[PDB]
RNA sequence: AUGGUGAACUAUGCCUGAAUAGGGUGAAGCCAGAGGAAACUCUGGUGGAGGCUCGUAGCGGUUCUGACGUGCAAAUCGAUC
RNA sequence: UUCAAAUGAGAACUUUGAAGACUGAAGUGGGGAAAGGUUCCACGUCAACAGCAGUUGGACGUGGGUUAGUCGAUCCUAAGAGAUGGGGAAGCUCCGUUUCAAAGGCCUGAUUUUAUGCAGGCCACCAUCGAAAGGGAAUCCGGUUAAGAUUCCGGAACCUGGAUAUGGAUUCUUCACGGUAACGUAACUGAAUGUGGAGACGUCGGCGCGAGCCCUGGGAGGAGUUAUCUUUUCUUCUUAACAGCUUAUCACCCCGGAAUUGGUUUAUCCGGAGAUGGGGUCUUAUGGCUGGAAGAGGCCAGCACCUUUGCUGGCUCCGGUGCGCUUGUGACGGCCCGUGAAAAUCCACAGGAAGGAAUAGUUUUCAUGCCAGGUCGUACUGAUAACCGCAGCAGGUCUCCAAGGUGAACAGCCUCUAGUUGAUAGAAUAAUGUAGAUAAGGGAAGUCGGCAAAAUAGAUCCGUAACUUCGGGAUAAGGAUUGGCUCUAAGGGUCGGGUACGAUCAACUUAGAACUGGUACGGACAAGGGGAAUCUGACUGUCUAAUUAAAACAUAGCAUUGCGAUGGUCAGAAAGUGAUGUUGACGCAAU
């Protein structure tokens, strides 16, 4: 045969990203000295879009602590954020939204996105519109947060890790319908090169597992096993059930 | 094209100087072979791939 | 390319120690319908610019033809 | 007088990818191109930029948002949660 | 001779119209007359003193 | 109903190929290649064009003298005359504003 | 089988440019008017939306299974589209 | 296509003249990009090539011809390419572009044995290559050749770099004044450092303004028609870069305080966060006047001549109009799960280092004055003959300018400027062909099948069904009218009143009425056939280049599956290696 089309992503010669226009790392601020035991208050400049995702980026402005600089930061925008709003980043900085604090320092039940998942990172999961952690429970020695992620995950991470309190902008962004192909060409003009799908039944068999055949159809199986190789993983991948999702999630 | 390297111009005035026939005195020397120029080129018959 | 107004300026300026020639010229000008003038330009070359001083006034005109220092190259025409 | 009874905005989609998808969309065209109430100059001027962003003409503020309304209900809740959370631990 | 000719009003009858009314006049162009011809006779009206504000402005919402 | 050729090997239409026709003094219809256009410079804050500058392609502005590129007011050819009160006044309630914060603090604790 | 050369055609992504008459229809927003047990409904303007439409340039290539078929041409020509 | 003359041994084909035509401004015209390379131009010349011819030629022989500080390249960066320090690999080499590097260089001093050692402080990015359509310092007109010109000549400019003096400006209140203000001026000290702006950006819609063209009136010239008419038809009347003064929608300042709300746009937005109004400030796109510059160019008249040739005169003026065409520009609006590059470079601001004044100092962001601006390209075609197609091939090849009429129309048809009149010709008019057409009566009986052809067709008025996702269907279906001429009515601008109207000027737009003709009139051109149903794909879109355009593929919507980064998916011989990833479940991957 030939090798298939998620094979051809990895050499990543035409399916890279698009990044013209993209405003740059939207990264948290640094974890240097001054929010370890302190904070340090910063100005919002501008709000702006960001060329392949839905969420607005902030610019934040902070003075440099060691130099006559005015080093800026790239943050995704809290929604509530506004330009021109004052942004405090530090352990004993507020609990108000558009604030930096760690998730050892917040109460139970805080809202907070921009969340890292090793102290330091400048940024990590909560990132997209409309997303958002929630603190469950400390544990105070060995110090240890339990918060639940996006995707109703719990995870455990360093007490120290840090983030931005309250909910990315720009939720609900899912919730129209494209309504034509031609939309779907702009929503991926500047995401990568992963529109259109021919289906994988539509083809002939050197190009793919499940081509060929006088009627069009899988023929085997379309769930398929971890073990299986490059070439053999197309279709459902490590599906433990499938079907229509009948029941809660059972988790 | 009218914007060109100085290469291109250069090798073509090569090719400019070589365009012409044999001169007329070397048939009369002694043993000659030479009956006429056997590279002589013209911009209609064959080009100079530069 | 410049205009010069004041008399004072162009006979201060036709001794800038860079003045080497300098142009008269004639020109018939129609003011009113009711009788035409004479009008004559008075440039002179500097090393920059070039001053074109223009008088109306005949009479006035007249004086400032001998007012120019005999080292000037002067053209008429 | 009135020229559609009830195709409203979306009576640019003719008569295309069915009644249900264009009544989806109208809800939202309606919200995301409605005129929004300044919450700093007290006027009634903000606009939608793009998706989240949220520009008000007079007094030239920008607040971040949601994709088609200036303030989801999901985020005005956790507004009040942070709230209550803030008001007890400096009580 | 034409020219002339259709300044008295012929050739200009329906055999001699290919565009509609629209192509060959545009409506939003006859509006724009109308409407400037009013507002130009409602502020001429105000500088005399002819009418007050309060009249001059129910006619131009009525305009 | 002369028509017009660009002067320069470049035949398309990009934008610093722009053409108007002029009539010569010699009779006929030449088109002659135009720079593009100048956009003013913006206030530092509020980002709209501040006057009394003149308006010039980045370059020019080095040829040409110092009235013409600032006005006499502090923060002068960079910042708006209102964004320049803004922060005189700004500057001036909150650092009488401090000290009023300085005040009354050192009296809390002193009280106790 | 070993080692090389090709994306001057063509395929797809990215970067930077450039091109695209004249009509028809008439969406939101806005103005005025009319009928009115209220509630609300109706009419006339305005406006100029749409992967809308007739149709040039352009891009294409349905039928004549037309011409040609030792051609103009190793794929072109006319009409229709 | 034709007639004639010239040349020659020889003319259907060369030249010249005349006549008849065509391309018809998204040209058979004038310039370029890629490509070619001398094809450009002159002279001589026809053995070969131009599928006839040949005196001609993009042929043959011999020569001539491309002139830059300003046009490009040269500089920056983009997607990318790619050394280095290293890490793999037996190895040719692979990864990787700031990475586990002691990675580099600028200002000012100090000595004037003097080279730059030595006083110092500042700097942390980081090789380089990569666009003749991106970004970008600066040149215009007239003339000139056989052949070159934004490059030569004449004139008039500007930019950069570098030396440099005078005038000007400023100070004993040491480093300017004026305005309430927006701000202004000829300048009007400002090191390190930091901040800001320009560079610097989508598309469509309609509206305002400018420029060129188009149309048109008077006047001063020239040409054409003139049996008759035509104060007539055609044609010239132009003003560059650069400089000074002034000119602006927007924006902003001062006064003042608003409901009986007002102002206002084609489009409905704004005002107690200060509306209306009164008075000012600013951007200089753009326009006007003036310098350039009439001395140039254009159009005519008169007088001499083998002649290298000329000379002398005039005039080159003043307006009008617009849903016009093309193009630039401004203020807005629509649209987006799309919001529409980067750097070099240039300026400004904050800051106060240092240097300074009186018998004298300081500024080269004011003016004037001095010198230099290297290298390579530049001719020509750009295509039914200069490129690519075996060729002088009915194919292919990116782009700029775009006259008048008819007409909605850069439609179709005719014409002006400009360019062609090129494709072997002659004689006859059999069959059969290719292309174009018409047919009495019938009207699909032909044929697999209405294939082909015909019919309908523009515009105005009237009227319009089933069904429907209420948006459509719909130009459904189905009727009437359409010329010419003479009239009628309505639709505008600007000026005129002690603190109703009148005059003048100018657009085609619609409606109506008589009359008139072999019942004709979207008179050529141009231009939907319609209806009732079944199968199938929802739609727009895409593909088998060269036998299949589809019920195939795509698509939205729907649904499922994997993965929280010591991860999912995938790439790699390997790597201190990689794509998504400048990503983070409203995500990425697979169906
Ligand atoms: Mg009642
Ligand atoms: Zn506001």
């Amino acid at each position: 045969g030939r090798v298939i089309r998620n094979q051809r992503k990895g050499a990543g010669s035409i399916f890279t990203s698009h990044t013209r226009l993209r405003q740059g790392a939207a990264k948290l601020r640094t974890l240097d000295y001054a929010e370890r035991h302190g904070y340090i208050r910063g100005i919002v400049k501008q709000i702006v879009h960001d060329s392949g995702r839905g969420a607005p980026l902030a610019k934040v402005v902070f003075r440099d602590p060691y130099k006559y600089r005015l080093r800026e930061e790239i943050f995704i925008a809290n929604e509530g954020v506004h330009t021109g709003q004052f942004i405090y980043a530090g352990k004993k900085a507020s609990l108000n939204v558009g604030n930096v604090l760690p998730l050892g320092s917040v109460p139970e039940g805080t809202i907070v996105s921009n969340v890292e998942e090793k102290p330091g990172d400048r940024g990590a999961l909560a990132r997209a519109s409309g997303n958002y952690v929630i603190i469950i429970g400390h544990n105070p020695d060995e110090n240890k947060t339990r918060v639940r992620l996006p995707s109703g995950a719990k995870k455990v991470i360093s007490s120290d890790a840090r983030g931005v309190i309250g909910v990315i902008a720009g939720g609900g962004r899912v919730d129209k319908p494209l309504l034509k192909a031609g939309r779907a060409f702009h929503k991926y003009r500047l995401k990568r090169n992963s529109w259109p799908k021919t289906r994988g039944v539509a083809m002939n068999p050197v190009d793919h597992p499940h081509g060929g055949g006088n009627h069009q159809h899988i023929g085997k199986a379309s769930t398929i096993s971890r073990g299986a190789v490059s070439g053999q993983k197309a279709g459902l991948i490590a599906a433990r059930r499938t079907g229509l999702l009948r029941g809660s999630q059972k988790t | 094209a009218a914007q060109k390297s100085f290469r291109i111009k250069q090798k073509m005035a090569k090719a400019k100087k070589q365009n012409r026939p044999l001169p007329q005195w070397i048939r009369l020397r002694t043993n000659n072979t030479i009956r006429y120029n056997a590279k002589r080129r013209n911009w209609r018959r064959t080009k100079m791939n530069i | 390319a410049r205009e010069i107004t004041d008399i004072k300026q162009f006979l201060e300026l036709t001794r800038r120690a860079d003045v080497k020639t300098a142009t008269v010229k004639i020109n018939k000008k129609l003011n009113k319908a009711g009788k035409p003038f004479r009008q004559t330009k008075f440039k002179v070359r500097g090393s920059s610019s070039l001053y074109t001083l223009v008088i109306n006034d005949a009479g006035k005109a007249k004086k400032l033809i001998q007012s120019l220092p005999p080292t000037l190259k002067v053209n008429r025409l | 007088a009135k020229r559609t009874k009830k195709v409203g905005i979306t009576g640019k989609y003719g008569v295309r990818y069915g009644s249900s998808l264009r009544r989806q969309v109208k809800k939202l065209e309606i919200q995301q191109h409605a005129r929004y109430d300044c919450s700093f100059c007290g006027k009634k001027t903000v606009k939608r930029g793009a998706a989240g962003i949220w520009t008000c003409s007079c007094c030239k503020k920008t607040v971040a948002g949601g994709a088609y309304t200036v303030s989801t209900a999901a985020a005005a809740t956790v507004r009040s949660t942070i709230r209550r959370l803030r008001e007890m631990v400096e009580a | 001779a034409h020219a002339q000719s259709k300044r008295e009003g012929r050739h200009s009858g329906y055999g001699k119209r290919k565009g509609t009314r629209e192509a060959r006049l545009p409506s939003q162009v006859v509006w724009i007359r109308r409407l400037r011809v009013l507002r130009r006779l409602l502020a001429k009206y105000r500088d005399a003193g002819k009418i007050d504000k309060h009249l001059y402005h129910v006619l131009y919402k009525e305009s | 109903a002369q028509r017009v050729t660009f002067r320069r090997r470049n035949p398309y239409n990009t934008r610093s190929n722009k053409i108007k026709v002029v009539k010569t003094p010699g009779g006929i219809l030449r088109a002659q290649h135009v720079k593009k256009l100048a956009t003013r410079p913006k206030c530092g804050d509020c980002g709209s064009a501040l006057q009394g500058i003149s308006t010039l392609r980045p370059r020019q502005y080095a040829t040409v003298s110092k009235t013409h590129k600032t006005v006499s007011r502090a923060y002068g050819g960079s910042r708006c005359a209102n964004c320049v009160k803004e922060r005189i006044i700004r500057a001036f309630l909150i650092e009488e504003q401090k000290i009023v914060k300085k005040v009354v603090k050192e009296q809390t604790e002193a009280a106790k």
